[PDB]
């Protein structure tokens, strides 16, 4: 998260760390939609043009974790996988197109000050709130910089990383890119005469995009953080995948079975 | 279905830091 800063304890309860059984290594965020349920971005496990291809075999799932390095002995949770859920028309080829993935744990979890799910908007929801200008909130453990050139400061953060972006107009995201957008998508961050930074950054993506309802004083997951060129440039925003169009298939594999 | 309810937050009544933000720029 680039620009963002220390998140308080309990304040995204369903942040979740998705996990690399060896190396142990932390390769995206991902979050808590019920206790059996965690949704994140598919490049998280499938990107064929980096040798990417992770199985339920190859993780780790942490939930309640606020430390990124350290084991929080009776508030974090590790869990096993039964499986994942990649969706059908997912583009690696191209553009990241439908960034989604569904993982359901082994076994339920247990609400706890630390371990809570977030909503999935409704129709009424999306479009009340999915305004350009309206802020919403990122959370990560991922790079506080562009690491793969040299730079001065830490690469990244001891603990969980928030960061509050405004939505942008399609156009001004279409235009910012040669990368072909799609309706599954959205772009978010400041512009380079509002004198705010921030954004997100590699290791971010499977984590939320969240916002606050007016209506109901409660948290939804609008976006997954998806990709980006390179990180807080001006000019540039992230993309993030666009939660509200997914939904159909998001329900579809979560009620599949009984 | 009680999702989206932070305890140590809305749970207790209490507000994040800087959600006033996010809550000030829907108009
Ligand atoms: C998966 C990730 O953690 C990461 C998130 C990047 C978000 N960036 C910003 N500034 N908010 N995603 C990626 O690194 C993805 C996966 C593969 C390439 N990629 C990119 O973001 C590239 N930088 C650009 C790109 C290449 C191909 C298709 C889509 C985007």
């Amino acid at each position: 998260i680039v620009e963002g800063s220390d998140a308080e304890i309990g304040m995204s309860p369903w942040q979740v760390m998705l996990f690399r059984k060896s190396p142990q290594e932390l390769l995206c965020g991902a979050s808590l939609i019920s206790d059996r349920w965690v949704l994140t971005a598919a490049h998280c496990l499938l990107y064929p043009p980096w040798d990417k291809n992770f199985t339920e075999n190859d993780l780790l799932v942490r939930i309640g974790k606020h430390s990124r390095t350290r084991y929080e002995r009776n508030i974090e949770k590790i869990s096993m996988l039964e499986k994942i859920y990649i969706h059908p028309r997912y583009n690696w080829r191209e553009n990241l197109d439908r960034d989604i993935a569904l993982m359901k744990l082994k076994k339920p979890v247990a609400f706890s000050d630390y371990i809570h799910p977030v909503c999935l908007p409704d129709r009424e929801t999306a479009a009340s709130l999915l305004q350009a200008g309206y802020k919403g909130r990122v959370t990560g453990w991922g790079n506080l910089k562009e690491t793969w050139t040299a730079n001065v400061g830490k690469g990244q953060p001891s603990v969980l990383q928030v960061v509050n972006l405004p939505i942008v107009e399609r156009p001004v995201c279409k235009d910012s890119t040669r990368i072909r957008i799609t309706d599954n998508m959205f772009c978010a961050g400041y512009k380079p005469d509002e004198g705010k930074r921030g954004d997100a950054c590699e290791g971010d993506s499977g984590g939320p995009f969240v916002m606050k309802s007016p209506f109901n004083n409660r948290w939804y997951q609008m976006g997954i953080v998806s990709w980006g060129e390179g990180c807080d440039r001006d000019g540039k925003y992230g993309f993030y995948t666009h939660v509200f169009r997914l939904k159909k298939w998001i329900q579809k594999v979560i009620d599949q079975f009984g | 279905a009680d999702c989206g309810l932070r305890p140590l937050f809305e749970k207790k009544s209490l507000e994040d830091k800087t959600e006033r933000e996010l809550l000030e720029s829907y108009i």
